[PDB]
């Protein structure tokens, strides 16, 4: 008879333990343990203790975004919102870096990765600035077609 | 990767939805809380949309823009009578759909 | 109207094994109750059919990949059964690669 729980209540019973999704409403002591189920939303409690009460869901605060909610068993988690991403010392968010025209994406901007960025290759351009565009294959005008502007890295061709 | 999408998506946890469409395409009003079995839990949707058009297709054979598909979740809507559980339309991505052209 | 990615909707209410959104393998119950009464847990999902229609060749490489959303099951982790937040797959799009 191994008590799974190391902990005893005033008699030698082996205090009984709250499992998944419940907390301890009352720590053993003089009497067995009182467990009572955790507020989805507001509190989970992911271990099977016999000393653990459900703890505080984690919120996300400012620009930190939910990207997982909290259920009775599981803490939520929080990821810097869409437009930043996470600095790894300061664990602050950062605005993602764009890619200025004449330069193209890479690298995606999400969570602890800032945009990485790309000055377009010979060939291609990219005619905004932003963080989600990659460098475009030039248009190639028509040897009919009157070459009005041609191909830079900051500007797509133009014909007629 | 180096790789990118053809239609690019934002996608983002939503806790205050208040109508949506059902399996049914009709209309209709989202609760928030539920009880199921004497708890109450928050009704929470995970939606995905568009920012559309498609990228990398072949413009000279094909017309082509950026459409949001969806998935069903079953959830508690109010649709005047009582509250009953239905499945909902909930956006969840974004696909480039193609047409021959010329 | 085509579709760039080729994939196949379908009714799923045998679902056994699933991931969690922690990464976390779980089991899926078979029914469940609500108030006494008894249902399968359904979930719609979309995949692939294992590369894209109409694609620039000439310029990108292309495959077709399968994303996820994220729904809430009855779970019975191991132990214990919880209520948890599975990914299902819910669609297949195109990823390309600049040649
Ligand atoms: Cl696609």
């Amino acid at each position: 008879e191994t008590c799974s729980t190391g902990l005893y209540t005033h008699s030698g019973e082996c205090c009984k333990a709250c499992n998944l999704g419940e907390g301890v409403a009352q720590p053993c002591g003089a009497n067995q343990t009182v467990c009572e189920p955790c507020l989805d939303n507001v509190t989970f409690s992911d271990v099977v203790s016999a000393t653990e009460p459900c703890k505080p869901c984690t919120e996300c605060l400012g620009l930190q975004s939910m990207s997982a909610p909290c259920v009775e068993a599981d803490d939520a988690v929080c990821r810097c919102a869409y437009g930043y991403y996470q600095d790894e010392e300061t664990g602050h968010c950062e605005a993602c870096s764009v890619c200025e025209v004449g330069s193209g994406l890479v690298f995606s901007c999400q969570d602890k990765q800032n945009t990485v960025c790309e000055e377009c290759p010979e060939g291609t351009y990219s005619d905004e600035a932003n963080h989600v565009d990659p460098c475009l294959p030039c248009t190639v005008c028509e040897d009919t077609e009157r070459q009005l502007r041609e191909c830079t890295p900051w500007a797509d061709a133009e014909c007629e | 990767r180096g790789e990118f999408s053809v239609c690019d998506s934002v996608s983002v946890w939503v806790g205050d939805k208040t109508t949506a469409t059902d399996i049914k395409g009709k209309e209709v009003m989202v609760l928030g809380e539920v009880n199921i079995n004497n708890s109450v839990f928050k009704q929470y949707f995970f939606e995905t949309k568009c920012r559309d058009g498609c990228r990398g297709i072949d413009s000279k054979h094909w017309n082509s823009y950026c459409t949001t598909t969806h998935t069903f979740v079953k959830a508690l809507t109010m649709d005047g009578k009582q509250a009953a559980w239905r499945f909902i339309r909930i956006d969840t991505a974004c696909v480039c759909v193609l047409s021959r052209k010329a």
